[PDB]
RNA sequence: GUCUACGGCCAUACCACCCUGAACGCGCCCGAUCUCGUCUGAUCUCGGAAGCUAAGCAGGGUCGGGCCUGGUUAGUACUUGGAUGGGAGACCGCCUGGGAAUACCGGGUGCUGUAGGCUU
RNA sequence: CCUCCCGUGGAGCAGAAGGGCAAAAGCUCGCUUGAUCUUGAUUUUCAGUACGAAUACAGACCGUGAAAGCGGGGCCUCACGA
RNA sequence: GUUUUAUCCGGUAAAGCGAAUGAUUAGAGGUCUUGGGGCCGAAACGAUCUCAACCUAUUCUCAAACUUUAAAUGGGUAAGA
């Protein structure tokens, strides 16, 4: 029912989002993008490991769903259901089309060949660049090998080449792990849920004195 | 101690009678308002057409008139006399002005007439200070400034001092 | 297969800049345009009358006729392998003085003044502007400071 | 609150302010563009407009032409210099508007040296008058009325000033529809009640009307009229001799004042060092308050 | 040092709140006979001058929002021209020139024209 | 329905979409017929032919407005025929 | 069919979405309501626990028919008798 992904591997078209011009798009295969203990605080999961593409290509929503399921199963097996938090960082926004031909023994049957060849929406894929992050897993610092193995197993659900990278940031934040603790101590960062709020040294002094109090 | 230019006073009183439909009922309601105010009122068309209330667009629905000055003071006095000088806490808006309703128009001064119904009406007094007209003037119009405004608390206090009223905990 | 409407493809060309909508400032009307001076045709979209065609946006021409609200401009247009001097009527909202001409005339006046002054004081002076000459020989002092040694940095994957 | 903040960051990020005088509510730019812009085939021929602005206590009459760096004013007359001769009380009324328009007209004509020619309508009546240029002589000065944001209904003091100027001798295109004499019912101009308004007879009638009903209300209304004894019977002759004095000497001479020490009445803007020090002191005091607990 | 009238550029000028305002002024303010408009003298128009800077307005303030301008981002992204360069490709590197934009970190917060006042 | 406050337009401008517009180009009133009589020039498609449409003028006769002005159809991009 | 020096023109590549318009992930903090309701609250949910919706500050990912910003290459004009 679905064409091989090699037919839609490369970014050959302009982006074709689901909009008021592209109507009738079927839903993407991936609906859930965050798994594990999403409610875990920032300091709970210091280690962050990403899986990073090396090819400018298109990843299908079915491939993202399969990789998410595989990584979730391995992480639940190894670190337990509350010991990790995974975030898929690719959303299938690019609609791929199909010019369907009649798969019978006849070309006279109104096939028309390449006339009016613009196709109906086949599905959705995500566009990934060289260096872009596909999946992220944050967890305790001692589950580094489990994160690496989960991402390695998830790599097999994707066409191109991917690298595993243990990032230097603290968890899913954009701040370095070595500089995270002192920044929180001096209140440049305030935890809220899975992320932190950066508090710059500007604004009203009332927001400063609600801190330090 | 208090600047004389900060004294609260009634800007307008804004009587309104919302008859459901047009015709003789609306004409009699207009006669009621003109009799009460000594002042010709105006009609209000219906903005939209609703089947539930049975009105069509651009159909004369209500009648209303704004009254300013000593006549507003007297009409408000009569309305509050009918209300027994008591108002609910929520009868006051957050912009510093308030209002109430009168069920029958004949219990305030105006005698009944057989060619006149038993119409009720709405009073909505708008408070103000000297200098509120700058928001309405044509040349060099401007806002009134934060301290010059009227709060709900100030409107309640003014009601209590002037008309020795009772603010019920509604 | 393209339409031939007068304003096809002008969606951004004739749109106003960001936060510069509304009333047209009056200095644009207060400008003075004589015959023979050089103007740039731009074509703002606030004023829909007397608009230039999209092929004259960004072009520069010479004024030959002045009316109450517009000017007549002789502007070169290239059509296939020929350039022809078109004459267009454009309201003054869509034009402005070209500063290249102003700078050139200021240079001419300054050069004439230089000729007069140099003939007064005898000594010759250079008027033709020369292109950027090669840099001349010079000494670069170290000020007792050894130049900083630079080496390429090692690779690391960032994000 | 539970409603979207309308004036959030993005609202101010995309907000486009209007022109400064539009925000101040002083200039109608739609009228100004049609009023001050000269035809391009007239080049640098100035376009003169007679600005009239009636104030709570003054009337300003100016003649100006537009330039890129700003309006250039060639002649200004005020109602506050009327007490220099004749009328001293009851300014900012219709008669004072006529007087200041006449004063502006005479002063401009004297500055341009056109006085013996273009004498205007010396004998005042409310009927229409339009000066005509004399051939072989410099042409009549032509300007256009700028009423601003004033509502130009019949009887406006801006049209009183216009009548004063056109009687002084300027060629201002106008009609009699907006003069106080005009009858909106019969579409006719009375031209006599207009002269009454020019001579202030309505104000005098008000004075003698208040005298016969409520003397203390008369005092409250025309309090300053009582000072120096301006009375309804002499009001018209006051205005006549004021017009005569305006015609006799329209030249303005300035009042000199230079012996003023440079005193500053405004707080100067704080420096960056001062603001930083203030913030630091506030932080220190807050921490001190906490440690005192 | 300021204000008024008319402006030019149109936020360094806007927005929110707070403080101060001498003198002229600008205003608020008082009234409805006349001019003129209203359901209403609220607006508009007109005639004034008892009181007031409470508001408008002006100046200043805010580790203020915005806006303006710099630094960083970054010689990064992108890119003109070149190669019988690499790679199965996808794409990538180099040569030759050009070269950004967020986040983040600083500074600033109207300038000025004409005419006329006030300020010992 | 009536009242206050906020409100950069997030509405409306006949219609498709795009542009434009706030004491506007939107809404409501008042008066009107410039949607009139004419000659040329020009722009758009373009061969620099035509039609259509449009822009700036000039000469009449008018409309409106206190006036500056604006108006010879519709805010602009289509709505047509040897 | 070129450069240089002045001077305009543009909205592509890139970038942005804690900037408008559309698309979209997740937590966090607040308190109104025809959200569910809630276990002992009818009794004044005596109470306050949860989930909604909403708001606020953040956060992941996007646009040929989105955009504040914005290249390289490019187009016009000028460089005098
Ligand atoms: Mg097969
Ligand atoms: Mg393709
Ligand atoms: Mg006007
Ligand atoms: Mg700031
Ligand atoms: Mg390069
Ligand atoms: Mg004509
Ligand atoms: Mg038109
Ligand atoms: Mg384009
Ligand atoms: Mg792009
Ligand atoms: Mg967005």
């Amino acid at each position: 029912g679905r064409r091989p992904a090699r037919c839609y591997r490369y970014c050959k078209n302009k982006p074709y989002p689901k909009s008021r011009f592209c109507r009738g798009v079927p839903d993407a295969k991936i609906r859930i993008f965050d798994l594990g203990r999403k409610k875990a605080k920032v300091d709970e999961f210091p280690l962050g490991g990403h899986m990073v593409s090396d090819e400018y290509e298109q990843l299908s929503s079915e491939a993202l769903e399969a990789a998410r399921i595989c990584a979730n199963k391995y992480m639940v097996k190894s670190c337990g259901r509350d010991g990790f938090h995974m975030r898929v960082r690719l959303h299938p926004f690019h609609v791929i089309r199909i010019n369907k031909m009649l798969s019978c023994a006849g070309a006279d049957r109104l096939q028309t060949g390449m006339r009016g060849a613009f196709g109906k929406p086949q599905g959705t894929v995500a566009r990934v660049h060289i260096g872009q992050v596909i999946m992220s897993i944050r967890t305790k610092l001692q589950n580094e090998e489990h994160v690496i193995e989960a991402l390695r197993r998830a790599k097999f659900k994707f066409p191109g080449r991917q690298k595993i990278h243990i990032s230097k940031k603290w968890g899913f934040t954009k701040f370095n792990a070595d500089e995270f603790e002192d920044m929180v101590a001096k209140k440049c960062l305030i935890p809220d849920g899975c992320g932190v709020k950066y508090v710059p040294s500007h604004g009203p002094l009332d927001k400063w004195r609600v801190l330090h109090s | 101690k208090e600047n004389p230019m900060r004294e609260l006073r009634i800007r307008k009183l804004c009587l309104n009678i919302c008859v459901g439909e047009s015709g003789d009922r609306l004409t009699r309601a207009a006669k009621v308002l003109e009799q009460l105010t000594g002042q010709t009122p105006v009609f209000s068309k219906a903005r939209y057409t609703v089947r539930s209330f049975g009105i069509r667009r651009n159909e004369k629905i209500a009648v209303h008139c704004t009254v300013r000055g000593a006549k507003a003071e007297e009409i408000l006095e009569k309305g509050l006399k009918v209300r027994e000088y008591e108002l609910r806490k929520n009868n006051f808006s957050d912009t510093g002005n308030f209002g109430f309703g009168i069920q029958e128009h004949i219990d305030l001064g105006i005698k009944y007439d057989p060619s006149i119904g038993i119409y009720g009406l709405d009073f909505y007094v708008v408070l103000g200070r000297p200098g509120f007209s700058i928001a309405d003037k044509k040349r060099r119009t401007g806002c009134i400034g934060a301290k010059h405004r009227i709060s709900k608390e100030e409107a309640m206090r003014w009601f209590q001092q002037k008309y020795d009223g009772i603010i019920l905990p509604g | 297969t393209n339409t031939k409407g007068k304003r096809r493809g002008t969606r951004y060309m004739f749109s106003r800049p960001f936060r510069k909508h509304g009333v047209v400032p009056l200095a644009t009307y207060m400008r003075i345009y004589k015959k023979g001076d050089i103007v740039d045709i731009k074509g703002m979209g606030t004023v829909q009358k007397g608009m230039p065609h999209k092929c004259y946006h960004g072009k520069t021409g010479r004024v030959y006729n002045v009316t109450q609200h517009a000017v007549g401009i002789v502007v070169n247009k290239q059509v296939k392998g020929k350039i022809l001097a078109k004459r267009i009527n454009v309201r003054i909202e869509h034009i402005k003085h070209s500063k290249s001409r102003d700078s050139f005339l200021k240079r001419v006046k300054e050069n004439d003044q230089k000729k007069k002054e140099a003939k007064e004081k005898g000594t010759w002076v250079q008027l033709k502007r020369q292109p950027a000459p090669p840099r001349e020989a010079h000494f670069v002092r170290t000020n007792g400071k050894e130049p900083e040694l630079l080496e390429p940095i090692p690779y690391e994957f960032m994000a | 609150g539970f409603v979207k903040v309308v004036k959030n960051k993005a609202y101010f990020k995309r907000y486009q302010v209007k022109f400064r005088r539009r925000r101040e509510g002083k200039t109608d730019y739609y009228a100004r563009k049609r009023l001050v812009i000269q035809d391009k085939n007239k080049y640098n021929t100035p376009k003169y407009r007679m600005i009239v602005r009636v104030t709570n206590r003054d009337i300003i009459c100016q003649i100006a032409y537009a330039r890129i760096e700003g309006d250039m004013i060639v002649c200004a007359a005020y109602a506050h210099e009327l007490p220099k001769y004749g009328v001293k009380v009851g300014l900012t009324n219709y008669a004072a508007a006529y007087c200041t328009g006449l004063l502006l007209a005479r002063r401009l004509l004297n500055r341009f040296g056109m006085d013996k020619i273009y004498e205007g309508q010396v004998e005042v009546t409310g009927d229409e008058y339009n000066v005509e240029s004399i051939d072989g002589q410099p042409g009549a000065f032509t300007c256009y009325l700028d009423a601003g944001l004033a509502r130009t209904t019949t009887g406006n003091k801006v049209f009183g000033a216009l009548k004063g100027a056109v009687d002084g001798g300027l060629s201002i295109p106008h009609s009699t529809k907006r003069f106080p004499g005009y009858d909106s019912e019969s579409k006719e101009f009375n031209a006599e009640v207009h002269r009454k308004h020019i001579m202030g007879q309505n104000v005098a009638d008000y004075m003698r009307y208040l005298m016969e009903e409520d003397e203390d209300a008369y005092k409250k209304q025309f309090s300053q009229y009582i000072k120096n004894s301006v009375t309804p019977d002499m009001m018209e002759e006051m205005y006549k001799k004021a017009h005569a004095a305006i015609r006799e000497n329209p030249v303005y001479e300035k009042k000199p004042k230079k012996e003023v020490k440079k005193k500053r009445w405004n707080r100067p803007k704080m420096s960056l060092a001062q603001k930083k020090d203030r913030v630091a002191q506030k932080k220190a005091s807050f921490l001190r308050a906490q440690e005192r607990a």
